[PDB]
Parts: structure tokens; C-alpha cells; sequence
């Protein structure tokens, strides 16, 4: 899942999901999280895909 | 707090507890009526809790208020975290001894190698989850801007340092956002974010209170 | 280029094809031995085509020259997209003439609302996939910096700045890449990225040039 995924304009393209969840996340590798209750965490992997809304 | 030690009933009496039916943050008060937090603590309906040890036990010390009014920062970044500053007036002001006291905010920045103190509520396990209930505290330094950058490529803005330790082990973690990191008798930063607790490469990212300090004298001298 | 319309062979002279067995981004040339293209489109063994219209045939005022070495903004931020600027360096001058022309560097910013000329051989649909394959070219005025953070919000620095339609239609897309943004004859900025191309209140974003004249002057000088 991704709401917000932006893109490099580039073949292929980078792209990464700028959603900011709670969940911190098994398909993700790099996840930031803030430090309340509960967390704000993002994923800051690029790939080639988004993924789908 | 990952790795550290129990303070001590009221030995950081600046630290605040801030609640909404249960603990979801902290904040250091700056004077008998203001708080500062981190923006990503924002919510409605806070009650700020002074004078706190064992935060689910009323011991004696202890001072509620609610807040009246939030000035999260004009240009905080929801994205990516930068500007993690914001305000919290108290609607009666407290009542300030040696238990619950005011810290002082910094007129210069703090350098690389300085010994601070950070504490909070949170979680104590890295790997797992425990919630203290008496205040933890860290003793932690200051990490060089270049080690910070380094252990988060691209993340890392100027209102942003990292502290702690590279190795692992030690950390504040979920639960202490919005809490102090105190350098020398001022407070120099906010628990903000971090990858995981305590991770080794993954130290903590504070909010770098020294940029902000105007802007805290205006809105409160004008709220 | 989704929303534009077929410009015309070698209209655009300053326009390069970067190639690495197929077209990956565009660039701009911007003296006989120096192209200007995206950080992001960082690749190993480039070579550079000058003179193309359809990059799929030869069609005689073609000039192929591959790449000496690459120079990727020493603050280029992969993550955010900030510095999103690179030099390459030609392994021989180009011959310019009418169909290659080098690209004015920018002396001053361009203020919002300014009509500027965007190009390459990227996507034409907003939803699907089809390439042109012949250049294409969109008449489209810069943003203000405030309806491009409304856009995106906490994602524009100040060296990126927003062109295009609020309405969606008319945008770059995947291909455009480090391609042209020219505003009254300078070279303004480079194709770089977006949400989705041409979607409503999704515009293209681009890296502000005018930012980079001096490390732009002193690299090439030293190079």
C-alpha cells in the first residue's frame, strides 16, 4: 500500500512512499518513526513502483 | 528511555508528562505557565502533568493543568520533521519549588562532545516493549553534524542533531518525544525521532532548541 | 511530455539524449564540452546525443559523444531530491551550428508566472504508456513557490520550484528527466520529478538552476 508515492522523472523512475503511518512495516527496509504514542512512522526506501492507493 | 537509569523522584523537575487519558509525550517547562514540546506531539485536550515520578500513582508532588492553548511552529514540516517545535500554554500557572522548577533555554548552541542529560517515560527495550513508571534518564552527548548526516543520509536538516551512542544500546524511544535533552543547564533539545531504539548506526535526532529561541520569547510574550 | 505538441526537428538545439543502450533522461547543453542534466539520472557509461529528433532513426545532423566524466552535486540528496543538478563533461567538443546550440545560463532567478519552454522524448500519457518518439515541447509558466509547497506539502526546497497547470493535462513525465526548463532564454531549470505526470494539482517540480551558476562556472573552469 501507498497513498502519496512521488517519482523521479528518469528511466527507470525512483520513487518512494512519502505516507506517513503508524505501522513500521515488514515490506519496508528503512522506517523512520517519531518517538510519542502512537509513533508517526514513514518509509524512506525508493523503488522502482509506488505501490497502489 | 533505552539503556539508562531511574532519575530519582522529582531530580529533573523541569520534565513533564503530557496526557490525554493516558501518557503520549513529554515536555520541559520554561516557566510557570509555558511548556515546549515537539509539533508531533500536537493534539487536543492536553493536560500537562508537573511534579511527576510514577506516573499512573499520585505521590504527593504532583501539579495537573490543562492546556489552554498549542502554537505548534508556523513552518513545521510534517514530512520530514524539520521545525519539531511547539508550545503549550498552561491556563493557570504553576505553582514552582524545588520539585517543579523552570529550565533555562540556551543562548548559544551546543557543541559536539557535550554531555547532556534525556528523559521520559518510554519505552525501555529496543527490542520488545516495557513502559517504566518512574522517570528514566540518559546521559548521552552531543554527535558531530557530520556523524548524524551520516547515520541518516538526507534526513538530517540544521534544526535537527543527533546524541547518543553509535553502538547501540542507549537511546531515548517511544514515549519520550517532546521530552528534554538538557546540555550544561539549558535545554538544548527535544526528543523528536529516530530509526527503531537504540540501534547501532541509528542514534536519536533531537530538535535543535538553540534555532528556536526567538521565536519561543515572541509568541509567548504575545499569548 | 503529456499534453505538448511535436516541436519540430532541432527547434530545441540545446536538447540532449542521454543514452546507455537506450534514452534514459534528457540534458542541456550548455557549452561545446558540458551538459546539464538531473542528479538522479546518475548512470555509468553515457554517451551523449546531440542533434536528435527521432532518437530512434539517424537522420544526419546527429553528433554522439560519450561522456569523459560525471560531476553530481556535492549536496545532491537522493532522498529528498534537493541538488538535483549534474555536470557532464564531453570526451570531444561538439560542432555547434544551427541544430547544436549551446543553452544561456540563467543571471537572475525567474519570478513566478513566467512562460517557459519544457521538453524531451518522456511519456505522453498521464495514465498509460506510449513514447513519441519524435521531441516533444509544453508552453507552461512557472508556479509561485507557495501553490508548489500547497501541492507538495514539506517536500520543496528552495532549490526546486513548480511549472506547469494546477488543472493537471499538460506536464514532464517518466523520460523527461534532466531535461530544459527555458525561460526567456535561459536555462531556468531540470526536469526532476513529480506525483503521477499531468495529474490535477500534481505539477511537475524542477531544480531552480539560478541557484547553481557559481559551482556550475567554477567546476566546469576546473574540469
Amino acid at each position: 500500500c501507498c497513498d502519496f508515492c512521488p517519482c523521479t522523472r528518469s528511466i527507470p523512475p525512483q520513487c518512494q512512499c512519502t505516507d506517513v503511518r503508524e505501522k513500521c512495516h515488514s515490506a519496508c527496509k528503512s522506517c523512520l518513526c517519531t518517538r510519542s504514542f502512537p509513533p508517526q512512522c514513514r518509509c524512506y526506501d525508493i523503488t522502482d513502483f509506488c505501490y497502489p492507493s | 528511555i533505552v539503556g539508562g537509569y531511574t532519575c530519582g523522584a522529582n531530580t529533573v523537575p523541569y520534565q513533564v508528562s503530557l496526557n490525554s487519558g493516558y501518557h503520549f509525550c513529554g515536555g520541559s517547562l520554561i516557566n510557570s505557565q509555558w511548556v515546549v514540546s515537539a509539533a508531533h506531539c500536537y493534539k487536543s485536550g492536553i493536560q500537562v502533568r508537573l511534579g511527576e515520578d510514577n506516573i499512573n500513582v499520585v505521590e504527593g508532588n504532583e501539579q495537573f493543568i490543562s492546556a489552554s492553548k498549542s502554537i505548534v511552529h508556523p513552518s513545521y514540516n510534517s514530512n520530514t520533521l524539520n521545525n519539531d517545535i511547539m508550545l503549550i500554554k498552561l491556563k493557570s500557572a504553576a505553582s514552582l519549588n524545588s520539585r517543579v522548577a523552570s529550565i533555562s533555554l540556551p543562548t548559544s548552541c551546543a557543541s559536539a562532545g557535550t554531555q547532556c542529560l534525556i528523559s521520559g517515560w518510554g519505552n525501555t527495550k529496543s527490542s520488545g516493549t516495557s513502559y517504566p513508571d518512574v522517570l528514566k534518564c540518559l546521559k548521552a552527548p552531543i554527535l558531530s553534524d557530520s556523524s548524524c548526516k551520516s547515520a541518516y543520509p538526507g534526513q538530517i536538516t540544521s534544526n535537527m542533531f543527533c546524541a547518543g551512542y553509535l553502538e547501540g544500546g542507549k537511546d531515548s524511544c517511544q514515549g519520550d518525544s517532546g521530552g528534554p535533552v538538557v546540555c550544561s543547564g539549558k535545554l538544548q533539545g527535544i526528543v523528536s525521532w529516530g530509526s527503531g531504539c537504540a540501534q547501532k548506526n541509528k542514534p536519536g535526532v533531537y530538535t535543535k532548541v538553540c534555532n528556536y529561541v526567538s521565536w519561543i520569547k515572541q509568541t509567548i510574550a504575545s499569548n
